[PDB]
């Protein structure tokens, strides 16, 4: 089973272009810090200051991190952007699957 | 081929075609000489050739875009590749098959 001396998953990165699915995975290397000291903390801003009406708020920062693969280009290489775009009316996602591993 | 092409030992049988010649009236009386006298005729038709190929995909993890052959995206007094005012079809430029890469 996985300890501290064994790696909890592989790199993968790559494009399978199959009839008419393509999967698209990739993988990265990211660092977590910690934020705000594990503290939740109101944060707002007011008309009071040099701010004006438009540009108040009121919400909470919160301690957690999140990941956000949100970005086309996150998912696709650029000449696997010019395969989908030059040869393809049209794409939706069908699927998802994600992972974390190897945490050091 | 020198000049480019698919060398064939067995080439596709090359197909030959001819109007079959109808003599113009004989005279009456019997003549050795092979008749010299025939109806002016043609023939007009309908042909159709289909051919399977085979292709090889291209399968290479190059990161940037590829060069692609693509048309002139400026305006033009006419369309490249299709008839003009008076039905003239035309052929802009010779294209040429290698716009992918591989490495040598």
């Amino acid at each position: 089973a996985d300890g501290v001396g064994s790696s909890s998953g592989n790199w993968h990165c790559d494009s399978t272009w199959l009839g008419d699915r393509v999967i698209t995975t990739s993988t990265r290397t990211w660092a977590l810090p910690t934020y705000n000291n594990h503290l939740y903390k109101q944060i707002s801003n007011g008309t009071s200051g040099g701010s004006t009406n438009d540009n108040t708020y009121f919400g909470y920062s919160t301690p957690w991190g999140y990941f956000d693969f949100n970005r086309f280009h996150c998912h696709f290489s650029p000449r696997d952007w010019q395969r989908l775009i030059n040869n393809n009316w049209g794409f939706r996602p069908k699927r998802l699957n994600f992972k974390l591993f190897n945490i050091q | 081929p020198l000049m480019g092409g698919f060398g064939l030992k067995h080439p596709p049988p090359q197909i030959l075609i001819k109007n079959t010649p109808v003599p113009a009236d004989p005279p009456t009386t019997f003549s050795q000489a092979k008749l010299a006298s025939f109806i002016t005729q043609y023939s007009t038709g309908q042909v159709s050739v289909e051919i399977e190929w085979e292709l090889q995909k291209e399968n290479s993890k190059r990161w940037n875009p590829e060069i692609q052959y693509t048309s002139n995206y400026y305006k033009s007094t006419n369309v490249d590749f299709a008839v003009n005012t008076d039905g003239t079809y035309s052929e802009p430029r010779p294209i040429g098959t290698r716009y992918l890469t591989r490495n040598l």
